[PDB]
RNA sequence: GAAACCAAAGUCUUUGGGUUCCGGGGGGAGUAUGGUUGCAAAGCUGAAACUUAAAGGAAUUGACGGAAGGGCACCACCAGG
RNA sequence: UUAAAUCCUUUAACGAGGAUCCAUUGGAGGGCAAGUCUGGUGCCAGCAGCCGCGGUAAUUCCAGCUCCAAUAGCGUAUAUU
């Protein structure tokens, strides 16, 4: 849900295993997937990807460089 | 019913970096490869063979 | 005269339950 | 939204909602009506004097409280019109720092100019970013001790240094009174991180202590525990729960003057008999002639280092082949695997949830409907309001039945900190928690080793299992925690309702708790089903097409009778199954999808439920200071 | 000219005789809503949110026909053993 | 140098053998430069702007090695040409 119009939106998550790093009820920040309000490749109806979680990228996270707290 | 997280990238045998020597940097890489591009030229009857060409 | 698959039939499901916290 | 004037009218109107919202949310933290702003000090590194720094921050008035060890103050300042309480941790001291980092409202992070923080700076802040961050602050104190060609890159240097943590987060510098100032200006002025634990339940630090035995032989008495409250409004028929020494019933409340009040006896309440909620945990209510054989009768010190290096053997076998096992050649294989059923599909076939459950399940409890419970309750404490002791006010709860020791281990600077729970928090059920491994540690850890559990505001020993962390009503048993992968937990404890911090702590050496693992707690049932796995492995060393005849896999005639049902499969992806025992040993004929390698192997799967063990025990020992190895 | 085809569907990258209406990937949809006209049926004007990687056009081959005609065989039948 | 400084510039002393004074970021089926290499997984986990890959020999996932592109920079989202 986001913050500031509260619109609720469906964001896929990248990498494999990236879900377990995020828990219920912390701060994501979302970008666009590629096709400017398309979906985009199998997934459907998603025009969303998410980008970090409670300020920590994902990649840093998934790639392990940093650690996220709660 | 399924939807496992992580499944693949958490049961592959963790295999560690080796440890190589460095490469070279800046002007000297690219010395490095036009010596390898231009200089010692292997003729070859058709071409082939790639620079990564395995098997 | 038991097997892996018929030898389950005797296991009875109703014995030892945690207590129930309704709703 | 058309008409420029009506779209700017409900521009000026939201506006006008979300500020009056804010200027609720900033009432509650320091002020007159609110309770003191509590700021937890830190210093991560040992260079790092913490009295100078706290010489510095003391300047309003000082009110200084005291302990045997810790020495924490207050400071109180109209200038700021804010009510501070400062504490000091050091960190290394486990149960210290985060005893008083789930009460503290702000942590302040003291660095060395020079290196960021030390070693066991790292683990403190790994310990804190994994049982939840308040709002932090960070400050230096020695730049100001250097030419100012080293202050500009020093200061560069400790911003590198510091973002692998704080990566955008800005670093004040404290050296004088005029900065400290400015430092307690920051501090009364940021946006709160709310801990969403701290904020349904309704807890307390407790600022001063009284103990009177009711029978000095017993030991045990009634125990006199005054602070402000903080959380939600305080009923006195819920239970009370001391941190580190469990949870019991609370006997009275009583309101004395607030000694620090910011701008300068009678009972509040006794506690009724059939409302009261009882200290229960578990379940109360409990013709042949002589010579003839059959064939014819049917006509008529180092020893620790060696089991470390058997449980390194053991991890690395259990990785590159999953959970194979050896099939035993004295015990039968329908007798040492006689509990075990082989599964079709470990996604779609039937298991019953409640086929054969211990004794163990006789003694916890279970939820008709987790969500719906949990649901309401949070609904009645927010929505409904409880005519207890409101939020910020100085209260004196005097609890009945208390050992003696805690008093002491407030005479030695021990902080206090106790929270009023929940309906149905004292009693014993099956806590899921999800959990991952952290990189500073890479020991061996089994599937049903004593391990110490940080759950939400508890701290036990028990023995978990790990589970994979999947959707399906089976989840694989894992007989190591495996480094990278997110595991679920699974042991009996009392009932905590989510979300709450999960950390998981192994005794190491003389007294050190080694962090192994962090997380959260899932939701709570012994309805999940946890399956271990064995993998029998044999060789098929006759094949034909389509047919084959495999050994080394049973060796009985009727083990291979027994564990006829169950459907073999093929390292290289055929499926197949057993058709007849052949020889007196453990030989079999096996019809398989296509025809099969001799270089292949055959393998069938057997399941069972295991349960968790009962071992919870709520003493769990004082660490020692932390220090590298 | 994509071609089928077309003395116009030509005089078009060697692109300008004058002028009118009008299209801009498939749907949602000629739908909703507003206006207007009509006794009504309806007519005219006419969206968007959303959805989708192709829908479509001209030709070209001929699997399989439950499509049709023929030829052959005591491992097909007929008359029999 | 400058108001006083810092930095640059000018200058003594010390300062370099690869386990250092150690370059990254994206990719390697096609578009589009660069592997039908080895292990794991087995329509799962995942990738994939698009075409598509993964259901037991995966040139595409996860890795190891290797190669390619730009380079003190290189990816992604969005508006715009």
């Amino acid at each position: 849900q986001l913050i500031k119009n509260g619109k609720k939106i469906t964001a896929f998550v990248p990498n494999d295993g990236c879900l377990n790093f995020i828990e219920e009820n912390d701060e994501v920040l979302v970008a666009g997937f590629g096709r400017k309000g398309h979906a985009v490749g199998d997934i459907p109806g998603v025009r969303f990807k998410v980008v970090k979680v409670a300020n920590v990228s994902l990649l840093a996270l998934y790639k392990g460089k940093k650690e996220r707290p709660r | 019913s399924l939807a496992r997280a992580g499944k693949v990238r958490g049961q592959t045998p963790k295999v560690a970096k080796q440890e190589k020597k460095k490469k070279k940097t800046g002007r000297a890489k690219r010395r490095m490869q036009y010596n390898r591009r231009f200089v010692n030229v292997v003729p070859t009857f058709g071409k082939k063979k790639g620079p990564n060409a395995n098997s | 005269k038991w097997d892996c698959e018929s030898i389950c039939s005797t296991y009875s499901n109703l014995y030892n339950h945690p207590q129930l916290i309704k709703y | 939204e058309l008409s420029r004037v009506d779209q700017r009218h409900r521009a000026s109107q939201l506006r006008k909602q979300k500020k009056e919202a804010v200027l609720a949310e900033k009432r509650q933290l320091g002020g007159k009506d609110g309770p003191p702003h509590q700021v937890l000090v830190v210093p991560l590194h040992s260079r790092i004097s913490l009295p100078e720094a706290m010489q510095l921050l003391q300047d309003g008035t000082v009110h200084l409280n005291e302990l045997g060890n810790t020495q924490n103050f207050m400071l109180l300042c109209p200038r700021l019109k804010h009510r501070w309480f400062f504490t000091s941790a050091r960190p290394g001291d486990l149960h210290v720092v985060l005893d008083m980092a789930k009460v503290a409202d702000t942590i302040l992070f003291l660095l060395d100019p020079l290196e960021g923080w030390d070693s066991t700076g790292d683990y403190c802040l790994s310990c804190l970013f994994a049982q939840g961050l308040p709002t932090y602050t960070l400050a230096v104190q020695g730049i100001s001790g250097l030419p100012l060609k080293k202050q500009i890159d020093t200061r560069k240097k400790l911003s590198k240094a510091v973002e692998k943590r704080f990566p955008h987060d800005k670093l004040l510098l404290l050296d004088t009174q005029q900065e400290a100032g400015m430092l307690l200006r920051q501090l009364a002025n940021q946006k709160q991180q709310h801990l969403a634990f701290r904020d349904r339940r309704a807890y307390l630090f407790a600022h001063a202590v009284d103990f009177v035995p009711s029978e000095e032989n017993n030991l045990v008495g009634t125990l006199k525990i005054s602070g402000y409250v903080r959380g939600q409004t305080l009923n006195v028929n819920r239970l009370l729960h001391i941190v580190g020494y469990g949870d019991f019933q609370m006997k009275q409340i009583d309101a004395p003057g607030d000694p620090f009040p910011l701008n300068p006896k009678v009972l509040m309440k006794a506690d009724p008999g059939r409302q009261e909620s009882l200290q229960a945990e578990v379940i109360p209510d409990p013709k042949v002639p002589k010579g003839t054989s059959s064939y014819q009768a049917e006509w008529i010190d180092e020893e620790a280092e060696a089991k470390m290096l058997e449980k390194y053997k053991q991890e690395r076998l259990e990785e590159m082949f999953p959970d194979e096992v050896d099939t035993p050649r004295d015990v039968a294989a329908r007798i040492r695997f006689q509990k075990y059923r082989g599964l079709k599909s470990f996604r779609t076939s039937p298991w019953d949830p409640k086929e054969n459950l211990p004794q163990d399940y006789a003694r916890i409890f279970q939820f008709q409907n987790f969500t719906n419970t949990r649901k309401s309750i949070f609904k009645e404490v927010e929505e409904k309001e409880v005519e207890g002791a409101e939020v910020g006010w100085y209260v004196t709860l005097h609890v009945s039945e208390v050992p003696v020791s805690v008093v002491e281990c407030f005479r030695q600077g021990t902080p206090l900190i106790a929270f009023s729970l929940l309906p149905h928090e004292q009693k014993m059920s099956v806590l899921n928690m999800v959990v991952r491994r952290d990189p500073g540690n890479t020991e061996p850890v089994k599937a049903k080793e004593e391990l110490i559990f940080h759950c939400g505001f508890r701290r036990f020993r028990a023995s978990p299992l790990f589970s994979q962390h999947t959707a399906a009503d089976k989840h694989k048993l894992q007989r190591f925690l495996t480094a990278d992968m997110a595991l679920v937990a699974t042991v009996y404890a009392p009932i905590t309702f989510p979300p709450a911090s999960v950390l998981l702590f192994k005794q190491k050496s003389n007294g050190m708790h080694s962090l192994i693992a962090t997380g959260h707690l899932m939701s709570v049932d012994p309805d999940r089903m946890v399956i271990k796995r064995v993998v029998l492995s044999g060789h098929p060393f006759k094949i034909f097409t389509k047919m084959a005849v495999v050994r080394y896999m049973f060796f009985n005639r009727e083990d291979v009778l027994w564990f006829k049902p169950v459907e073999l499969r093929t390292k290289w992806g055929r499926r197949g199954h057993i058709k007849e025992p052949l020889g007196t040993h453990g030989h079999m004929k096996c019809s398989f999808d296509g025809k099969l390698k001799s270089q292949d192997t055959v393998l069938m799967n057997l399941y069972k439920r295991v349960f968790p063990k009962w071992t919870y025990d709520p003493y769990v020992p004082e660490p020692v200071p932390w220090l590298k190895s």
